[PDB]
């Protein structure tokens, strides 16, 4: 189903969707990610009558959390930069007291209004990252100011700037994020400024979204371009012949190896 | 089919009878059985718990009894629902969490009658200013003792929760069980009604603690606020050039400057407003 | 101050005097009311400011 | 059943110990052989009548 | 005579999960239940509750069901877990309290003979009351009225207890508030103190509406001879009264003159210090 | 190892002192015979 | 028959209604003081009597009629003011 | 007769004993100063009418 | 958040302490005291306590389990 939600992807072909329902009515909970997500693939950009209500009226009453995950990025997809006509369905997601469908509703604040300067979103994704009280939704706030300001990457670090620097590691980390998917592959040297404390954290998770940020911003780079290249290209070498880290502060670094050399030092990452 | 990093589920209630049948018998080590549902492969849910008679051997498989089992699922099937074990507790008040010797020969029997039959140990004793010392283990086998325990895969909710203790690791643990992760069933139509109805007082909000009692503290404060402000003076026209960030590292004293400064005069000001407030709304009000 | 909390709530040590040291990071100390030891030493401490 | 469930809680390690007196408000004073001394509310498995300082 | 009975709070809880339980063919909107307690004292504690099937029938309103079997061997298991427990009396819920009451009340006093109900409110959980106990008397009536059996009042409370409060601090962590925060927290509780207020007054409002109308048999004996008792008080007498208000002047003393001076002085501190360290440092870039 | 005051009959009933710690009464194991457990003996005695 | 309006009572008003002489008023609410029924106080300079009453008994349901008007002002007192507060207090409230 | 000294029985067991010790100061109010009678020092509390 | 600091330290001196005696000052707030369990220990000390207190000697009191100053 992943590869075939993948393969027809903005298709909206009614055989496709056909079978992908079937399949989410199984009720198994190990492929109710694999609905769940290509389900909304097939559907991208859509907005259709029985999608959004069918998957917005099965994700209460299920057992599982899987099956929520698939669907919470799946109604998030669905709708892709209305920018106006998903507002019944934003206020009608952040108002349930479902934690996974509160951080669903993040996602597709996010993905209604890429790229735009939207004065209300900034007010009430901000308003949530604040005074909400799981981690996991707090961390999709701040997550999602790379979807809406990347067309601008200047306010990213001026925004970002304090968000680094709260007292739990969930915002931070999410910040480190929102570094990296504001700022596409800029030589910025304000947020390289910013990520250097940032992986050198005491919690080492946020040390560990903070390499693969660094290494999102940086790829196809020489040392000419920006001074900061040859330094982390060490630092990362330096944290992977290490012994005494975690396998979680691990894997940002060897993932940062494949992110950094990237088709061969053909091909890059720009959501502009 | 293996493990993967599970999640934990216990209900409201469950957690409120473990700490209570562990404060009631604080000496001696009190053990329970543990009532749930498994709802998938790998996240164990639970919903009830009862506790087991006294029995003069300890924890063990000795202080199962297999009358006071059925004979208590027999009421409980008729009356609120029916539903299969899930695993046990017990208490160990001598230390945090860890399956001793007499612990893990009574997993190997419920691990041959269930799937998993997740272990909880619970400190009572411990467990005193805010927080709670909950930890729930699972055994592992012989089969991969040459290999890598805890088989875990495509997850990154593993390095949360507890990292391993150096009191919990010294035993048991890492080459013998595995940990897992506990989370809480939070539900509303249960929070608030524990929160508004515990913490309460209605007509308390007007009260007036009086004016005898209320005048003198107002007649205290300022005294040595005087004298607070005389050491408030001292410091500032003395004002040297003595490297004024080095002067102010060889004479502290955890004084004056403005720490002991407004710190009371917040106190004076939300005394007298709180109390002038419940005076004014109260000749309003009444008549 | 959620720092100067945390390392304030950790078990004490103990006062133990050194008799005279072993050899390779291993030293000689009876506690207070107990039997002697041999015991390792930590990393910022040597043999030779024992 | 009462008296097979009294039989499996009277263990073995039994410790032995000093009564030092009794008091009423049924109550005693026991010291062990550990030198501490311990008081109750409830006596036990015995009979006040048959014990003594 | 019973002074007032404690709530532990894990008897409500256990009696919301089991209305919960019945609660997918819940249409008998009434479960009732056992409530253990702790006798000790003229005031009453308790500590742990259980189920009991019951049904009851609108249709002839007197047929229904208390298991007295399942009664005796539950309990029983809960004594030899815990000697310390008994029973106390018995629970229902549906706010609204039912006429077969009087005879649960009547039969299980042959288990305790001061035996109290306690009705908990479910579904209601918005304004002023937690629970309510009820208690039983039978004198000749009073000066003048028929015998009846008319369940009296005890007042009740909610009750805690060490190694339970860690239970609720660290299973709530919602909103956490203190009482401190004096300025922003106690003028809300003088907000929602008045509040109820009026809330009380609107149901003192209702009460001698429909009995000035006529409808329900004035109770002689303490509806409102309590309140001829209450209609005295409010004495705003003037011209002494008013000489209150310079102890109003010096409450108002002690803020006025050291609190506004001082806050003012200590925070201008802070402009020299700053407009000292804004420019030397600025003429000491270059 | 400790010391042994004396013995019951039919049972083990065994008196048993440390001279250091406390005084114990308590069972013969499986191992053992019982008929060499005489009094004032030096026995091997378990820690649980 | 004045509920604590103007309770403190002349004297003339008493030794009219009770048909009692004026020297004998004083006697009379001493025994009114001695058995319970009331807890006033006498002043003689001004010969008014002040007048606290806990005694309880049956009121005929007319008196019911302006216990409720008296309620009613009291309802919107309580009512209308704490939306002065409230509106004015708003946003340190939370 | 005999189910009465049962029944006794199963209401004695629960006598987790008490410790004895000795009033050695008045600290606060609700503070006092005690020792057990072959142990150390503390600092206690009564239960709520004593 | 600081409220909530102040209150989870100021309840730190609210628990049936056990009593030490101050024996000696190694530095800023740590020092080594001996219990009346004797057994002489090194354990950190508060933020709280003025230290003009504590010149040869102090009846103290200690924690249960951290064994600190109180
Ligand atoms: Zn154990």
């Amino acid at each position: 189903s992943l590869g075939l939600g993948l393969a027809a992807m903005g298709t909206a072909r009614q055989d496709v969707y056909d079978l992908l329902k079937t399949n989410l009515y199984q009720d198994d909970a190990v492929t109710g990610e694999a609905a769940g997500l290509a389900l909304g693939l097939v559907m991208l950009g859509s907005k259709n009558a029985q999608a959004i209500e069918d998957m917005v009226g099965y994700a209460q009453e299920t057992q599982h959390e899987k099956i929520l995950r698939g669907l919470a990025v799946g109604i998030a997809l669905v709708m892709y930069g209305r920018m106006e006509e998903a507002d019944a369905l934003i206020e009608s997601l952040c108002r349930d007291k479902d934690p996974i469908l509160r951080r669903s509703g993040m996602y597709t604040v996010a993905m209604a209004y890429c790229g735009s300067g939207n004065n209300k979103a900034i007010r009430r994704l901000l308003h949530v990252a604040v005074s909400d009280v799981n981690d996991d939704v707090r961390r999709a706030a701040v997550e999602s100011l790379g979807f809406i300001l990347f067309r601008t990457p200047e306010q990213c670090p001026s925004v970002v700037s304090l968000l680094s620097e709260s007292y739990n590691p969930h915002v931070r980390y999410g910040a480190a994020m929102a570094l990296g998917i504001c700022c596409a592959g800029t030589g910025n040297k304000e947020a390289i400024n910013l990520l250097e404390p940032m992986t050198n954290d005491p919690v080492n998770y946020v040390r560990q979204g903070a390499l693969i940020a660094s290494a999102l911003i940086m790829i196809q780079q020489t040392e000419i371009t920006c001074p900061k290249v040859n330094q982390f290209r060490q630092l990362y070498s330096k944290v992977i012949n290490d012994k005494h880290d975690d396998v979680m502060a691990k894997f940002g670094a060897i993932l940062a190896q494949g992110i950094l050399d990237a088709g061969g030092h053909n091909v890059t990452i720009s959501l502009q | 089919a293996v493990d993967t990093a599970e999640q934990v589920y216990i209900s409201s209630l469950a957690l409120l009878k473990m700490l209570k049948h562990g404060r009631a018998g604080v000496p001696m080590e009190v053990m329970g059985l543990m009532l749930g549902e498994f709802v998938d492969d790998y996240t164990v849910r639970v919903i009830d718990v009862f506790a087991m008679p006294q029995s003069g051997t300890g924890v063990s498989v000795e202080a199962v009894d297999p009358v006071f089992q059925a004979k208590m699922l027999d009421m409980l099937k008729q009356t609120g629902r029916p539903e299969m074990v899930v695993g046990w507790y017990h208490s160990h008040p001598g230390f945090g969490c860890w399956l001793s010797g007499v612990d893990i020969n009574t997993q190997q029997s419920f691990e041959a009658l269930s799937e998993r039959a997740v272990a909880v140990v619970v400190d009572p004793i411990q467990s005193v200013k805010g927080k709670v010392v909950i930890d729930a283990f699972r055994l592992i086998n012989a089969n991969m003792m040459v290999l890598g325990h805890e088989p875990r895969q495509t997850t990154s909710n593993l390095g949360h929760l507890n990292k391993p203790s150096i009191q919990a690791l010294i035993h048991g643990l890492n080459r013998h069980y595995y940990s897992i992760t506990i989370n809480y069933r939070k539900n509303e139509l249960e929070q608030k009604m524990l929160l508004n109805l515990h913490k309460k007082s209605w007509m308390e909000g007007l009260t007036l603690q009086d004016y005898s009692e209320h005048c003198k503290h107002n007649e205290s404060v300022v005294k040595e606020m005087l004298e607070l402000a005389k050491n408030y003076n001292k410091a500032v026209e003395e004002e040297d050039k003595m490297t004024p960030e080095q002067l102010a590292i060889k004479n502290v004293g955890k004084q004056d400057p403005k720490r002991h400064l407004e710190e009371h005069v917040d106190v004076l000001m939300t005394s007298n407003i709180v109390q002038c407030l419940a005076a004014m709304l109260d000749t309003v009000v009444f008549k | 101050l959620r720092e100067e909390l945390q390392l304030l709530q950790e078990q004490g040590s103990y006062v133990g005097e050194v008799v005279r040291a072993m050899d390779k990071k291993k030293v000689l100390v009876k506690v207070h009311p107990e039997g002697k030891f041999v015991v390792d030493v930590d990393k910022n401490i040597d043999i030779n400011d024992v | 059943e009462n008296s097979e469930k009294i039989k499996v809680n009277k263990t073995l390690p039994y410790l032995v110990s000093n009564v030092i007196e009794l008091l009423d408000v049924k109550c005693a004073v026991i010291k062990t052989s550990t030198r501490q001394t311990y008081f109750l509310p409830v006596i036990g498995l015995v009979d006040a009548e048959k014990l003594k300082p | 005579a019973v002074q007032k009975v404690v709530v532990h709070p894990l008897v409500l809880l256990s009696v919301v999960d089991h209305f919960n339980r019945i609660g997918k063919v819940g249409n008998q909107k009434r479960v009732v239940g056992v409530l253990l307690g702790s006798w000790q004292k003229k005031v009453l504690d308790v500590s742990n509750s259980f189920a009991v099937p019951f049904d009851e029938d609108d249709k002839d309103d007197s047929v229904w069901f208390l298991d007295h079997d399942y009664l005796e061997n539950m309990y029983g298991m809960f004594k030899k877990v815990n000697a310390r427990e008994r029973i106390v009396g018995w629970y229902h819920t549906g706010p609204k309290l039912h006429k077969n009451d009087i005879a649960i009340n009547e039969l299980m006093k042959r288990y305790c003979p001061n035996s109290v109900l306690v009705i908990i409110d479910v579904k209601p959980k918005d304004l002023g009351l937690p629970t309510e106990a009820y208690i039983s008397v039978e004198e000749v009536h009073d000066d003048g009225t028929p015998t009846s059996k008319t369940f009296e009042h005890v007042t009740s409370e909610i009750g805690a207890e060490e190694a339970e409060e860690v239970g609720v601090e660290h299973l709530l962590r919602d909103i956490k508030d203190t009482t401190v925060g004096t300025l922003s927290q106690r003028i809300t509780n003088q907000v929602h103190g008045l509040k109820g207020l009026n809330s009380k007054l609107l149901d003192i409002r209702s009460y001698l509406e429909k009995v000035a109308t006529g409808k329900l048999p004035i109770n002689h004996q303490i509806i409102y001879q309590l309140q001829d008792v209450f209609n005295l008080l409010p004495d705003v007498s003037l011209q002494e009264f008013v000489k209150a208000f310079y102890l109003k002047t010096n409450d108002q003393m002690v803020v006025v003159y050291l609190a506004s001076l001082i806050r003012s002085v200590v925070a201008l501190h802070n402009l020299i210090n700053n407009k000292i360290a804004n420019r030397d440092a600025e003429k000491k870039e270059g | 190892c400790t010391k042994i005051i004396n013995a019951d009959s039919e049972d083990p009933k065994y008196i048993i002192n440390v001279k250091q710690f406390a005084k114990f009464v308590v069972d013969l194991s499986d191992q053992v015979a019982p008929t060499d457990i005489e009094e004032g003996m030096r026995v091997g005695v378990d820690r649980n | 028959t004045r509920p604590a309006n103007h309770r403190q009572l002349t004297f003339e008003e008493i030794a009219k209604s009770a048909k009692i002489t004026v020297n004998e008023v004083e006697l009379l609410v001493m025994k009114a003081l001695s058995v319970g029924l009331v807890k006033g106080s006498i002043d003689e300079v001004d010969k008014r009597v002040h007048m606290t009453w806990v005694q309880p008994r049956v009121l005929d349901l007319q008196q019911i009629k302006g216990m409720k008007d008296r309620l009613e002002f009291w309802c919107t007192d309580v009512k209308s003011m704490e939306m002065l507060v409230e509106h004015q207090a708003h946003d340190i409230l939370t | 007769k005999q189910y009465e000294k049962s029944e006794n029985d199963l209401k004695a067991l629960q006598s987790v004993g008490q410790i004895v010790g000795e009033v050695l100061k008045q600290l606060t109010e609700e503070k006092f100063i005690v020792k057990a009678t072959n142990g150390p020092r503390y600092v206690v509390g009564c239960r709520r009418q004593l | 958040e600081f409220l909530h600091a102040q209150e989870e330290v100021k309840r730190i001196q609210s628990i049936p302490l056990v009593i030490g005696q101050f024996l000696e000052a190694v530095d800023q707030n740590t020092a080594i005291v001996g219990s009346t369990t004797g057994s002489n220990y090194y354990v950190r000390i508060l933020s709280t306590i003025d230290r003009e207190l504590l010149k040869p000697n102090a009846s103290v009191a200690l924690h249960k389990h951290s064994n600190a100053l109180v």
